[PDB]
């Protein structure tokens, strides 16, 4: 049974808290026992309850509703619900965003375990302390540490994206708080081990990741999808806007956006080692003939762009006015990354003829004279690739030679993973550092973990553990034989015991999560809903999610927690007489999160502001939270143009129109794409190990599972992190699904339940990754590129029988979730 | 929750979905006999189950895949096991497909659906 929302009901505006889509939803609250009548203008939704809805006419089940307990004692009812209105979903929900009312807070959902309060180890367990007790740890630490140690005595693990867990409030109030306060350059972030970005190469080449519209996957010829699974992990987007390409619902736009021009069926090619849900659906929906799916070996990507780039140059395919007027460094390019197709076929195992298909597909010109408009479309597979800086060198040199950049229905960009809002101010330091090598070997007093947890998503995850464990133990054994000091007293033992190897270590999570195993003190933060946020989507879209709730406890949002942590530090100098280190730690004065949105992304490239990098560029002081709730969940794109009145929030469709893009002279700049296979630290486990050991995303999973490790359904469903095994394999391992097996090589053990895939090619696998039981990212290397992104896709292992789970066998399906 | 009767056991053949409407005209539903027991099946070979067969996500009807033993939703892509309670295999649903409850008389060899677990989709609650 639900309980429907009054006409009068509070609706309040709420992005999706997950993937970057962002897809808009609307949260309705009122009092608990009141309810809407079932005639459509004496309910909220404006939906005939009277009698059976038609197919398609909403997205509405228990899951998607809730009781929350406010501050005050009384208590709500919430529903939260897709935005039929909204241009990035059109009223979809996937099954992620479903659930955020099951997931947002109240004392006996899934959500009870939230964090309350801060936590301390004490006893051997962990209880809950105060928020001064809990600074006057954490700023005695990092005070005696400035003082003695300086600024890399401090370390930090945090996000830099949007959504909930970041934002444009939240990114600014870390940044601020460890950049230009603290002033520590020993910091890395939620998904890479050093402070660098995914996309060096492209942006030095002139272009950023996300320069098109959601839209321009609607008016493309043709679309690639390269290291990318967009129906499981950009779900939305690929529903929502590929499809309706795909079956044809977009012709009368494209007819009407440009004369003259033959418009042929749209076609779909994915550049993916692994026949994943999307390509089973893209050929269930337009059919084999127009889906091509480029198999290509594990790491090879560069081989097979710098092949397709050779070709369509020696075709002629190429736009040249364009690479004449707007390009530097083609014919440089030419000779470096030259590879015959032959060649090419040889090195990524990819047949000939495909490939010829794929290029006459995607860059020939149609019969009407225009080149297609082909968007090409990139994530994880080729990020954490071989050589990220390469195989981007090579992927960009042929986008930008055949004008994919600039022109509707084109652009070469990331599908994105977490929704983007960063503000922050510029990195303190010159070098880029591999923060978790330097913690295993020692260095640090205190270490703090702020909306992640890489004990489940560093890679070489298990030195990491084990040495953070070790260090950790030490504090413990420390503070544990001072029971009874002062928070003084216990600030200088843990201290000294940082000196004999120790490491204090801190986590500011919405749970305790795995790192509750090693941290000594945990912060609660808040997410949107019970705090008011900012963020962009994959294609620029910021929208402002409203807060309607209260958080749990004594939790708060994470730019006010790193407020509350300036402000202690300020006043613990002050008081210790020092009163320029109290000086460099103003201007956290702040009472919401809206504070830190006037004092970061809106303060960008204005007079007298701070050195600021924001997404919001120098426009962004144009934005404010009344003019985004008046935008609704449409919001605006990034960069804004202008404000009025009248038309509200004017921006930006897609970048590059003009050809001019972002570098010194204007021009794109091609870059040399050498082919030098595996790394050799890869390398010599695929010599030495049998298998190959893909991993990444499930559909229905989230991430760590931070919410769905709380969740009846979710337990049941994956109750241990799953490998895909092709059949044959799986019979001369003589294991069936459901079995455990062992996975492992050099760099450490896992351990994952069997899920037989005929799909999955022999010598091949996948496994479900940064999972709360069997962690994937155990038997990843320490292998990175030159900026220091790891090759989380590329590791090798062996994997043995352990046994049989009887649980497992009844309650998780093993079933094909490859649609048809 | 009304006691409908959906057919006699022997009626039902192998693998053979059969169509009825449960709490009412306006809810449609199969019930199948699988072949193989499972738990919660009910005949006298412990593999009769049945579902509503409208997707709790946005409502489409969902066909029956004899082969896996699967319902598919054509809308979003969503699969669910006839075999595990309706669990979904993958897809954007947030919930399992609503299953009927089939009483069994041994005597009569009569199933008689008497409620369903879960909530159907597209109303308040079950019974309107
Ligand atoms: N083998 C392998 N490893 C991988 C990857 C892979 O493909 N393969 N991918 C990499 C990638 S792409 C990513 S995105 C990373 C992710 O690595 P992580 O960032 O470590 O994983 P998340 O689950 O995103 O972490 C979010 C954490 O913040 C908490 N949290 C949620 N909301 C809030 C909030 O509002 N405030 C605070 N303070 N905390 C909050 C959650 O409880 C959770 O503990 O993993 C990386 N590691
Ligand atoms: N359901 C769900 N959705 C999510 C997330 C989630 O946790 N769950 N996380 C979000 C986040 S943070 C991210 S980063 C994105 C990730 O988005 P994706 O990158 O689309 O998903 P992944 O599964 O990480 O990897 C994509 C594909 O790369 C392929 N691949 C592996 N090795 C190679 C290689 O050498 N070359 C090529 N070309 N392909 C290769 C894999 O087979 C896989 O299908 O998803 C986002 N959305
Ligand atoms: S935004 Fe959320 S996980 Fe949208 S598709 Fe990503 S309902
Ligand atoms: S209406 Fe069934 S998968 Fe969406
Ligand atoms: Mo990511
Ligand atoms: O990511």
């Amino acid at each position: 049974r639900i309980t429907l929302p009054p006409a009068n009901a509070q609706r309040t505006n709420m992005t999706c808290h997950f993937c970057i889509v962002g897809c808009g939803y609307h949260v309705y609250k009122w009092p608990e026992l009141e309810e809407g009548g079932r005639a459509p203008e004496q309910n909220a939704l404006g939906l005939d309850f009277r009698k059976q809805l038609p197919p398609l006419a909403s997205t509405l089940t228990p899951a998607m509703t809730n009781v929350v307990t406010e501050h005050d004692g009384a208590r709500y009812d919430i529903m939260v619900v897709p935005d039929k209105a909204c241009v990035v979903n059109s009223g979809l929900s996937s099954t992620r965003g479903g659930k955020m009312a099951s997931y947002m807070y109240t004392p006996t959902g899934d959500g009870k375990e939230r964090l309350s309060a801060p936590r301390l180890y004490a006893a051997d367990e962990w209880v809950d302390t105060t928020w001064d007790h809990a600074m006057a740890l954490y700023a005695g630490l990092i005070k005696k540490t400035l003082d003695s140690d300086g600024p890399q005595g401090v370390f930090f693990s945090c996000f830099d994206h949007g959504g909930a867990g970041g934002g444009f409030e939240n990114t600014w109030g870390t940044g601020k708080l460890m950049f230009s306060a603290i002033q520590t350059p020993m910091v890395r972030i939620h998904n890479r081990p050093a402070y660098n970005s995914e996309c060096h190469a492209t942006r030095e080449m002139g272009i950023g990741e996300l320069n098109n519209a959601y839209e321009d996957a609607q008016l493309a010829d043709v679309i690639w999808s390269i290291g990318n699974n967009p129906y499981e992990s950009q779900t939305n987007y690929f529903l929502n806007h590929w499809l309706p390409n795909l079956q044809g619902a977009t012709t009368s736009k494209k007819k009407e956006r440009f004369p003259n021009e033959n418009f042929p069926q749209a076609r779909i090619i994915f550049v993916d080692p692994r026949e994943t849900p999307s390509v089973a659906i893209a050929r269930h929906v337009a059919g084999n003939d127009r889906v091509l799916h480029l198999a290509i070996e594990p790491g090879t990507d560069t081989a097979l762009f710098n092949g397709l780039f050779t070709y369509v140059v020696e075709q002629g395919w190429i736009d040249k006015p364009f690479i004449e007027a707007h390009t530097k460094g083609f014919d440089d390019a030419v000779k470096t990354n030259r590879l015959s197709l032959d060649e090419c076929s040889n090195i990524t195992g990819v047949p000939v003829d495909m490939l010829k298909r794929a290029a006459e597909w995607s860059y020939k010109p149609k019969a009407s004279g225009q080149a297609p408009r082909t968007m090409h479309a990139y994530e994880k597979g080729i990020i954490w690739g071989n050589d990220n800086y390469v195989i981007q060198s090579a992927l960009l040199d042929l986008v930008i030679a055949t004008h994919n950049v600039g022109r509707r229905g084109t652009g070469c960009v990331r599908m994105g993973g977490h929704q983007e809002g960063y503000t922050r101010p510029p990195y303190p330091g010159d070098k880029k550092i591999y923060i978790d090598q330097e913690l295993i070997k020692g260095k640090g007093r205190i270490m703090t973990w702020w909306g992640c947890n890489n004990f489940q998503t560093s890679n070489n995850a298990q030195a990491l553990r084990e040495a953070i464990l070790q260090r950790s133990a030490i504090v413990k054994q420390a503070m544990q034989k001072a029971r009874g000091a002062t928070t003084e007293e216990m600030v200088d033992v843990i201290y000294e015991a940082t000196q004999n190897g120790g490491l204090f270590v801190t986590s500011i999570n919405l749970y305790p999560t795995k790192l509750a195993e090693a941290a000594h003190l945990m912060l609660p933060a808040a997410h949107p809903g019970e705090m008011n946020l900012t963020s962009m989507n994959g294609e620029r879209r910021i929208r402002l999610s409203e807060k309607f709730m209260d958080p749990p406890g004594t939790a708060m949002a994470d730019c006010l927690i790193a407020a509350r942590i300036a402000n202690a530090l300020r006043d613990m100098y002050q008081k210790d007489g020092k009163a320029e280190m109290a000086a460099q730690f103003e201007g956290f004065d702040w009472k919401t999160e809206e504070d830190a949105f006037n004092d970061g992304f809106r303060r960008a490239g204005q007079p007298g502001a701070p050195a600021i990098d924001s997404q919001g560029g120098s426009t962004g002081h144009l934005v404010t939270y009344d003019r985004l709730r008046k935008s609704g969940n449409n919001g605006v794109q990034l960069p804004v143009v202008s404000w009025d009145e009248s038309k509200g929030l004017v921006g930006t469709e897609m970048l590059y129109t003009e050809g001019k893009f972002d570098t010194d002279d204007g021009k794109a700049h091609f870059k040399p794409a050498p082919w030098n296979g595996l790394p050799a630290t890869v390398q010599q486990q695929k010599d030495k190990y049998r298998f190959w050991l893909n991993n990444g995303r499930n559909n229905e999973v989230w991430q760590t599972a931070y919410h769905d490790q709380y969740n009846s359904l979710m337990q049941e469903r994956y109750p241990m992190a799953y490998i895909e095994m092709n059949p044959d394999d799986c019979k001369q391992l003589d294991v069936t699904g459901g079995d455990i097996v062992e996975v492992y090589n050099d760099f450490g053990s896992t351990f994952a339940m069997v899920y037989p895939v005929a799909e999955i090619k022999r010598g091949q696998t996948f496994m479900l990754f940064g999972y709360v039981n069997g962690i994937q990212g155990d038997v990843t290397t320490d292998w990175t590129d030159r900026d220091i992104i790891p090759y989380y896709k590329g590791t090798w292992g062996d994997i043995r029988k352990v046994g049989s789970m009887s649980e497992f066998k009844r309650t998780v399906s093993f079933k094909s979730r490859r649609f048809g | 929750y009304p006691a409908t009767a959906v057919s006699v056991a022997k009626n039902l053949a192998a693998n053979e979905p059969s169509s009825f409407t449960y709490p009412d005209t306006s809810s449609p539903c199969v019930a199948v006999k699988l072949g193989a027991p499972v738990p919660g099946g009910v005949g006298p070979d412990d593999d009769i189950v049945a579902y509503s067969v409208l997707c709790t996500h946005m409502g489409c009807p969902t066909s029956y895949d004899s082969s896996s033993k699967t319902f598919s939703c054509p809308c979003h892509f969503t699969e669910f096991d006839a075999e595990k309670a309706g669990q979904m295999i993958c897809g954007e649903a947030t919930a399992d497909l609503p299953r009927v409850l089939l009483r069994y008389d041994a005597a009569s060899d009569a199933l008689t659906a008497v409620g369903v677990d879960g909530l159907i989709y597209g109303r308040q609650a079950n019974v309107i």
